[PDB]
């Protein structure tokens, strides 16, 4: 009796794919673009008897929301909401007033951030009231929201997984996009935890479809003036050369060295390939003979295929029975095709020293909203206020960031620094290294902010300071 | 007299009954008619 | 508030075994007898202070079900009614007359293919009635149908996911029972399309050792439960991380979780072995998703006891070496990977194969030759890593036995011999590598004013060679050690404070 | 006839809300009379199998 609508996704399974005109679907992106651009395809590719409603937050539906001319229903009904929660809360109202809503889909695109301010309690009861009208009415709802951080809101709709049929993800990985199916609710059945790979060509979402394993190839510089162990250990001057075995090997064991900095991204390049052409059954280890590394680029060893960076401080002993401990295992993690959205994540700001309160603001919201970046890890933000007798000027003389994406601003009797991908438990090395006297003789107060949510709340009450309480150097 | 007042009652018992069970319909038309979208006004039927 | 029951089947996962109160559960069952042990089990499977009331057709419950006496309730009401639709229909009001069936749980096992006479339409809107009353009442309500053929019933059924929490299937095929769970939702998540290998061994449902990766949920991939000591009184970094005072707390929480990050903290080598069975315990439980780390803070490890936590589930120990930002970044390496290992039932030869010679200090030639070819012979022992063999040739000073009083092991495992001018020892578990700081630890500081040349093997093959020519040596030249009358005078001037061996000096005249 | 029109119309105005509140209550009734005595027919209780 009641249809059965499709998702806006090309050659999906039937079991993934198919939405009973009974319930609520949930969908969220990572981007506003990618979400519109799903909502588009998902219009497109309903029948041509079907009934389909599109809400938006943003006006003019008209000029955002398309329809394709091949196929798709001979039209779809536009609504706009103005950027008020009562307007989600009157929603079923609503479109009572204007619609019979027997046998609709209703695709509800919010706007960037829209969900973000919802309680939790009142966002539960909307699910709960959805599903329940759903039901009642025999219509489907597919909401869509392209949001930054929902962590927590993911957890309350996992947790609220009876009022809705089904919960996706999209995510942005630089040129692949990772499909991640919490749950799909069908009349075929159930599916559970599924991860895909969708790529955009064109607009349109696709999707994109025992021998040596005791053997370890490993540098010389890896085992410091030491025999080696087995018959299992063969031994290479450089990386190049273990490259270039490695590329035959199967199952085997890699362990690099890294002497210098430099070496780092070309190291990067080769474990991506030996990760890309051989697959997971490989295990690729880099021992870090001298202090060449930081945090950054040891991430971006591990997104390239690395199974684990052994640091320096680890002695030879400790070292082997890490290369113990990887024995058995499989690399599931996904490194994505583009090797340069990797190597992009090394230093996202490229700003130094000293900016305006505007500049720095944007700057740091900038880097807060990337995707491509480590979750709560992407710096510190802190605040310093200078002792009395003296000025935030005469503390801004005493100051030199080293690093790149180091930035500081003087406003309202405070001076405030960023600095990129430094951990807060790290955070008065840092300091001690910025300033030439020691950081307690200069500032009284110190306000630390580390965590993306905290850093946007006080970038949003940064904003707030009016002009003419910003500062500049006094040339 | 009072056997036509008695008659009126029984008519007016079922369809009373029956009147409450459409309410949902009621509640729908009346919707539609009167028409208020307080927050979610439509834009617009988009070819 | 609300209690959680759970399934009759033992060994079963959190997930596919947790039923929260205020849902409806199907189970279809292919032959009658099983049917009732798995109620048996079910009824026996819950809480003692659990209520539990059971309905059945066409017999007195009060002979055909059962209670144990060591687990399941104290006290159960059942109920019998008619083979009869209009009962199917009833059910609901009928039992409100009685209790008011709040976190109460009702076992519905019906007769011999009772729901081959419901209609599909009928049937569709029983399941949503059952629904609704099982929310309104915090109560649940387990079906279990007795069926020889219900594909039909089973399609229907499949499309009817909002009416039931979980939908399984238990058939019988010769040797052993699959258990199909198409769907089953608890507080746990939703876990979908999964067969399983079942046994009843001594009439007790149980899952076979086939855990592999089956905890679909991952609801928290980013929770990271670990120790306070992990972080050196830095603040949590995320709103992800939860801290916990001890390992016994810790191992608490994590027995509830799926694929959070579980990071220990080892201060001490007391603290070493419970560890090891709490990791075992985990990772027996818990499935392959989970992340057990085990963070190293004080010195408190060697190699052996690193591979026995290795080998007991965990994904990596982080030594104490690594500071804190290697340790996070370490704790972030290990993100998304599933555990592919085995790990044994049996924690008792995991905790065995830490020390298998247990004899210290001078042994003869048999005996020496015969426990090193035992511990070669163990195949539980990580290969050409078992320990180092050395035989030592003596300065022209120092004859061999003088130079066996030089010689003290510390370590249990440790042993020597004399033979042929050649005072030969085996340390278990040493690598090459750290040879020379073993031979340290158990000679005068100068080793080399002791003995003259070495020879070292430390690979199976080599040992074994080695051991096979020594076995050929004649026995009378086999060594002794000097009775304490003879031996109190030191060959050279060095004396044994307990444990440290300290260099007298001698007076002497200069040329 | 004006009086007789009268009371009809009273007579129909009494009586919409009386089943006006008959059925919005309905449940409760029933509710009610199965509380009292109803009928526990179909399923009986067996016993207490402690
Ligand atoms: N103690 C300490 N000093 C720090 C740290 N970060 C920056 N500095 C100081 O700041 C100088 C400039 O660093 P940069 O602008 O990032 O420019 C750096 C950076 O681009 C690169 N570099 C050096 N080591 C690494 C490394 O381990 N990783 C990466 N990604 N780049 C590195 O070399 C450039 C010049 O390095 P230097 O000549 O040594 O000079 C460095 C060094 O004196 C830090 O974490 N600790
Ligand atoms: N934003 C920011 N953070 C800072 C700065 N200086 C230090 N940090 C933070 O402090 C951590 C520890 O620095 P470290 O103790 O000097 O220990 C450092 C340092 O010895 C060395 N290192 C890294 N980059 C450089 C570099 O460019 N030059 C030199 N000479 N050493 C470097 O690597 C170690 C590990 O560095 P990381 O893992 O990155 O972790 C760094 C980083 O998070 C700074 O100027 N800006
Ligand atoms: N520097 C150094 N000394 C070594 C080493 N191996 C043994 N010793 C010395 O040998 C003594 C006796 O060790 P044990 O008989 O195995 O008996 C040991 C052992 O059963 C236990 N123990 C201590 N630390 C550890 C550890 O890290 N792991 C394990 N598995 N047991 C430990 O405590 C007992 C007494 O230990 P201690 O009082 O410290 O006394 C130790 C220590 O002084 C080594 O690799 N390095
Ligand atoms: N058979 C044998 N091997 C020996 C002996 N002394 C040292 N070794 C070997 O030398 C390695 C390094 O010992 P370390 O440098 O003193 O460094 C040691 C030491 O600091 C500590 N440790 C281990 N056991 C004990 C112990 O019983 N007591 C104390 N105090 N520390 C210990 O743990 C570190 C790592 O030990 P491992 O991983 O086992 O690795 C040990 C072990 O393979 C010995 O008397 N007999």
């Amino acid at each position: 009796v009641d249809p059965v609508f499709s998702i806006g996704i090309s050659s999906l399974w039937d079991e993934l794919r198919h939405m009973p005109a009974g319930g609520v679907w949930w969908f969220n992106v990572d981007r506003h673009e990618d979400a519109i651009s799903l909502a588009n395809q998902t219009i497109a590719s309903q029948a041509e008897t079907a009934h389909v409603a599109v809400i938006s937050m943003d006006s003019d539906p008209a000029k955002i929301f398309q329809l394709d001319d091949s196929q798709g229903p001979e039209k779809i009904k536009l609504f706009s909401m103005l950027n008020h929660e009562k307007g989600l809360y009157y929603l079923t109202r609503d479109l009572q007033c204007s619609i019979d809503p027997h046998n609709y889909l209703f695709i509800l695109v919010c706007a960037n951030n829209a969900w973000q301010n919802i309680p939790a309690e009142r966002l539960r009861s909307w699910l709960d009231k959805m599903n329940k009208w759903s039901r009642l009415n025999h219509c489907s709802l597919l909401v869509i929201n392209p949001g930054n951080n929902n962590d927590k809101q993911f957890s309350l709709l996992l947790e609220e997984y009876r009022s809705l049929f089904g919960l996706a993800s999209l995510r942005f990985q630089g040129d692949q996009h990772l499909l991640d199916i919490a749950f799909w609710c069908n009349e075929k059945g159930v599916s559970a935890r599924q991860q895909l790979s969708v790529q955009q060509q064109n607009g349109i979402w696709t999707l994109v479809q025992r021998s040596d394993e005791k053997r370890i190839l490993s540098n010389v510089a890896v085992l410091e003036g030491a025999p080696p162990l087995s018959e299992h250990w063969q031994l290479f001057n450089n990386n190049e050369v273990l490259f270039n075995e490695a590329r035959t090997a199967q199952a085997a064991t890699v362990v690099f060295s890294l002497q210098q900095n430099a070496q780092i991204e070309p190291l990067a390049r080769s474990i991506h390939t030996l990760r890309r052409q051989r697959g997971s059954a490989m295990k690729i280890l880099v021992r870090e003979n001298t202090a060449s590394l930081r945090a950054t680029d040891e991430r971006l060893l591990l997104a390239c295929g690395a199974n684990m960076v052994i640091p320096w401080n680890a002695p030879l002993s400790r070292c082997l029975t890490m290369i113990e401990s990887v024995q058995g295992q499989k690399f599931s993690r996904y490194v994505p095709e583009d090797i340069t959205t990797l190597l992009s994540m090394t230093q996202p700001l490229k700003l130094r020293g000293f900016q305006k309160w505007d500049v720095f603001c944007n700057a740091v919201n900038n880097m807060m909203n990337n995707p491509l970046l480590p979750a709560h890890g992407k710096g510190v933000l802190v605040a310093l206020r200078p002792v009395p007798g003296i000025r935030v000027e005469q503390a801004l003389t005493l100051c030199r960031p080293n690093r790149t994406g180091d930035i500081m601003t003087i406003g309202g009797n405070r001076l405030v620094l960023f600095l990129s991908f430094c951990r807060i438990n790290d955070l008065d090395t840092a300091l001690n290294h910025i300033f030439p006297l020691p950081t307690g003789d200069i500032f009284s107060n110190r306000m630390v902010w580390f965590e993306d949510d905290q850093i946007s709340a006080e970038l949003v009450q940064m904003r707030l300071l009016a002009p003419e309480q910003w500062g500049m150097p006094l040339p | 007299i009072i056997e036509i007042i008695v008659v009126c009652a029984l008519i007016f018992f079922p369809l009373g009954y029956l009147a409450r069970h459409s309410l949902r319909r009621i509640r729908d038309t009346l919707r539609l008619f009167f028409a208020k979208p307080r927050y979610v006004k439509p834009a617009g039927t988009l070819r």
